[PDB]
RNA sequence: UUGACGGAAGGGCACCACCAGGAGUGGAGCCUGCGGCUUAAUUUGACCAACACGGGGAAACUUACCAGGUCCAGACAUAGUAGACUGAGAGCUCUUUCUAUGGGUGGUGGUGCAUGGCCGUUCUUAGUUGGUAUUUGUCUGGUUAAUUCCGUUAACGAACGAGACCUCAGCCUGCUAACUAGCUAUGCGGAGGUUCCCUUCGCGGCCAGCUUCUUAGAGGGACUACGGCCUUUUAGGCCGCGGAAGUUUGAGGCAAUAACAGGUCUGUGAUGCCCUUAGAUGUUCUGGGCCGCACGCGCGCUACACUGAUGUAUUCAACGAGCUUAUAGCCUUGGCCGACAGGCCCGGGUAAUCUUUGAAAUUUCAUCGUGAUGGGGAUAGAUCAUUGCAAUUGUUGGUCUUCAACGAGGAAUUCCUAGUAAGCGCGAGUCAUCAGCUCGCGUUGACUACGUCCCUGCCCUUUGUACACACC
RNA sequence: AGGCUGAUAACCUA
């Protein structure tokens, strides 16, 4: 899955500045409903983060629902460069 | 502005896809049910669950998760919803609990025949009239049967059956296929109204004790 | 058919047993009894308990009956046979 | 300075809307406003008749679903702040409280 | 890739609760298939009196 | 010994049995489902308890089938290094600026004889089971819709089913109370008749009054209560007054034990194993097919006319459903344009508020006149409009024309006991468009019976049995 | 060819 290094970067974002993200399973939706990216690259991402345990991954009524773990922050923090006093929004 | 007929199709059809996404997020916390207070400025969720401390996690962080992603699926304003974590006060009479308590004994290995006694034992303490355990798929043999442990009362037919039976249907997902739970607890009438319904049963009839004075 | 279940023989006969005095003869004033004395959960099982009670209050008018003890019934024929 | 503003409940639960509805005459009533109502509207009857069968094979049975939709009209005739104060304690669940100034 | 319009027929409607395209119930905006419906009829408030 | 079975017996029972009947179906045309045939394909499941069933009314999608073109929507881990064509420039060059290995994932692929769940059926009957081989309890008899009860009694005392129960309908001039429901009175106004008065219609009044009519909450009401007779002191039954109601008042919902290799893997991010996974059984796009027509069958629709068709006049329902407001996506009033179909404009309604001032059969007058006729409307030609990206293999709706069988249906066979059958239309589901289907609704409104076990079955007892895969 | 039967034979109809 070839994700724009643009695109790549907001869910990236958006993932760890709030720590839940979730889409409808619908491949065909022109633009996720909290993020500009396109809803399959939504969904492909977090795909990846799920087979690296970055995320835990919860499915009901045609929809994904995404949380994110202690790993995944970690490894958000690194491919983000931000100071490790910074921490998702579900932590606070 | 939509009319009333679907705002309460909308209502129940929000309460019925958020108790499904909750028993999945919280299959092994003891998730045995929700309760939708909207309330003019804030809408509340009640999760009752039998271990809350796995439902709220460390800190409250995982209370706060679910709640966030309510939130942004449900199309909620900021701020605008709470979830809060609550215990089931008798284990014992909840069949939603009971069937999700025999499903991970089945899951680790226990026994299918010492595994129903000792959920249907454990209802009987717990104060119920009856209940009634069944367990169906392929247990031993490569052909499907069906196992029924029934303990105490229990009736099948006619209205009061929705207030004194509480019944619930689980699969077990084997690694033969899958065996079906079904839990069925008759429950006691209970005048408080906590324990069981306080409306008696319709063929009940109490004579009061003449008195002498 | 109109023949009267377990649940309103039983529940009659308990009724006369304990509530002698109080009954009569009469339907209406009977079912009003039943409220005070019962909990019956539905109108119509009180009506058919207060119409089979009305029932064995006249049997008993003409004579003695099987399955109900009345203790100040049964002194009365003890005097009489001693 | 008095207004007619009317107060619309609707609910499920016929006990609960008709306790709600009780507490807010009787909450007015209080202050000796004048007040109309409740007015019961006629019951929305919703219906889905479904095959019980999730194939096509046997006898085909249905089964008749109905949700029932119960409302209720209330007019007080005062000032929309003390309206406010009596509708602001706490309601039954599942009862939805809407008040609107009456555009008479 | 997906050229085709979806704006009107079975396939632009689907089940929200299973995603599957048949026997969609489109009354009062449920969008149920009638298997889902049936399962999860008690809890949307669907109830059997007669 | 238990079951099952019997062209064994006894008792009882059911319009998915019959009797007495009504409407029919089976015959015609057509609609639709199934088989067969044909086909590139005409995808497929199912054979009382399959066959207008899979909510399966498929133009695309659906879609599983057929002829072709794309795309990766192959996580994760390891090691390695403007032209030609075409249905269409879809892809492929030009120009401008990944590959193995394992391991996954998807699949309406297979197996419902590996499974869960759900549903159907045995089975609409009254049946089933503990405690103290199997049996008793759980019964000779009476009684009941009922293993319902009275009694009998080596059983006693209990658990389920039945009943109770819950929903709708039927009574309330009583309660609560209504500008989103009305009535009565009054005031003003219009019209008619004789200024008052009378008849009728319109409008107004949160200070006319009120709740009969409407709505919907709470209650009441039937218990066979009362009378006669029959039954054992019983349980109960028949008839009758009164009563809204005297079949458990009517109709439903729910519904035991034990089962079936019943149906569904094509409802499901229910699922085991198996198959396939990039010259894919994944996915998407274009086109075709699912509808193809010597024939057999099932559910139906329309008919064969005068108890009618046609043309007038006239006139009364109930259940229900409805929008993103974008110029406007839903239900649509009113105005205008048009023969119709349909179009334009101003609007109402997220609804007891607006559509809704809301049907047909029927009633009424006239024409037709026993002639396949003005019965019937299949088949077919021409042409117009609407839905849609797209209408051809006619989507549907109009106009004129065309004007088939069919004159009441063989053997056989279905449903039904009262607001029922039948007739009559309406809403809803499906739905951009499409109803001869299904689920409900009201309108008109009967004949016959109040039985029986003859046929088809069912329940209980006795009895026979070489059957137990249980008389197939 | 149809009907009768769960199905075949027999039987019945066209
Ligand atoms: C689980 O426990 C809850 C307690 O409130 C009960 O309401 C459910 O019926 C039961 O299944
Ligand atoms: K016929
Ligand atoms: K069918
Ligand atoms: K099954
Ligand atoms: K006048
Ligand atoms: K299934
Ligand atoms: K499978
Ligand atoms: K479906
Ligand atoms: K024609
Ligand atoms: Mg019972
Ligand atoms: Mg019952
Ligand atoms: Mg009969
Ligand atoms: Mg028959
Ligand atoms: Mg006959
Ligand atoms: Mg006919
Ligand atoms: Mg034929
Ligand atoms: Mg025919
Ligand atoms: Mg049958
Ligand atoms: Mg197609
Ligand atoms: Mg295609
Ligand atoms: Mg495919
Ligand atoms: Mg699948
Ligand atoms: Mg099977
Ligand atoms: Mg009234
Ligand atoms: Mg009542
Ligand atoms: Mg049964
Ligand atoms: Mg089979
Ligand atoms: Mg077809
Ligand atoms: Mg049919
Ligand atoms: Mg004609
Ligand atoms: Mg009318
Ligand atoms: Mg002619
Ligand atoms: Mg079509
Ligand atoms: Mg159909
Ligand atoms: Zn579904």
């Amino acid at each position: 899955m070839i994700i724009p290094e643009k695109n790549r970067r907001e869910i990236s974002k958006y993932l760890f500045q709030e720590g839940v993200c979730f889409a409808k399973k619908d491949y065909n939706l022109a633009k996720h409903p909290n993020i500009d990216v396109p809803n399959l690259q939504v969904i492909k991402l977090m795909q990846s983060f799920k087979s690296k345990e970055y995320v835990r991954e919860t499915f009901a009524w045609m929809h994904y629902y995404w949380y994110l773990t202690n790993d995944g922050i970690e490894f958000l923090r690194t491919y983000l460069n931000l100071p490790s006093e910074i921490v998702p929004a579900t932590l606070k | 502005q939509m009319s009333k007929k679907r705002k309460f199709v909308a209502d129940g059809v929000f309460f019925a896809e958020l108790n499904e996404v909750l028993t999945r997020e919280l299959a092994e916390d003891g998730y045995s049910g929700v309760e939708v207070r909207v309330t003019p400025m804030r809408t509340e969720i009640i999760i009752r669950a039998t271990r809350t401390q796995n439902v709220l996690g460390d800190k409250g962080r995982r209370i706060r998760e679910l709640t966030s992603v309510v939130q942004k699926r449900f199309n909620f304003d900021e701020n605008t919803v709470e979830l809060y974590a609550e215990k089931v006060n008798n284990r014992g009479l909840c069949a939603i609990a009971q069937a999700e308590s025999l499903r991970y004994k089945l899951l680790g290995g226990l026994a299918v025949r010492r595994a129903c006694y000792g959920v249907l034992r454990f209802i009987m303490e717990s104060g119920a009239k009856g209940c009634e355990v069944i367990v169906s798929g392929k247990l031993r043999a490569q052909r499907a049967k069906s196992m029924k442990f029934k303990d105490g009362y229990m009736i099948s037919s006619g209205q009061p059956v929705k207030e004194y039976i509480d019944s619930a249907v689980r699969h077990v997902l084997l690694r033969q296929g899958v065996l079906g739970i079904k839990v069925k607890i008759m429950l006691d009438w209970d005048p408080k109204g906590k324990q069981g319904p306080t409306t008696p049963l319709p063929d009940l009839v109490t004579i009061h004790p003449p008195k002498e004075e | 058919g109109r023949v009267r279940t377990k649940t309103v023989k039983k529940s009659s006969r308990q009724v006369i047993e304990r509530y002698y005095s109080k009954m009569t003869l009469d339907f209406h004033t009977n079912k009003k009894i039943l409220e005070e004395v019962a909990i019956i959960p539905s109108k119509r099982l009180r009506n058919k308990i207060a119409g089979f009670s009305t029932h064995l209050m006249k049997r008993i008018q003409k004579g003695p009956v099987r399955g109900i003890s009345l203790k100040l019934q049964e002194e009365e024929r003890e005097r009489r046979m001693d | 300075m008095i207004h007619k503003i009317r107060i619309t409940l609707s609910s499920k639960n016929v006990k609960n809307l008709e306790k709600v509805c009780a507490d807010l005459v009787r909450g007015a009533k209080d202050k000796r406003l004048r007040v109309k109502g409740p007015v019961r509207m006629p019951t929305k009857v919703l219906n889905i008749t479904t095959r019980k069968s999730p194939c096509g094979e046997g006898t085909n049975t249905w089964d008749r679903f109905e949700l029932r939709v119960h409302k209720r009209v209330i007019d007080l005739f005062s000032s929309p702040d003390v309206v406010k104060q009596i509708t602001s304690i706490t309601i039954e669940p599942g009862v939805e409280v809407e008040v609107t100034i009456a555009e008479s | 890739w997906n050229a085709h319009p979806k704006n009107y027929g079975p396939g632009s409607r689907t089940c929200r609760v299973c995603g599957n395209p048949h026997a969609i119930i489109r009354k009062y905006g449920l969008m149920c298939c009638r298997q889902c419906f049936r399962s999860n009829a008690k809890e949307i408030g669907f109830i059997k009196y007669r």
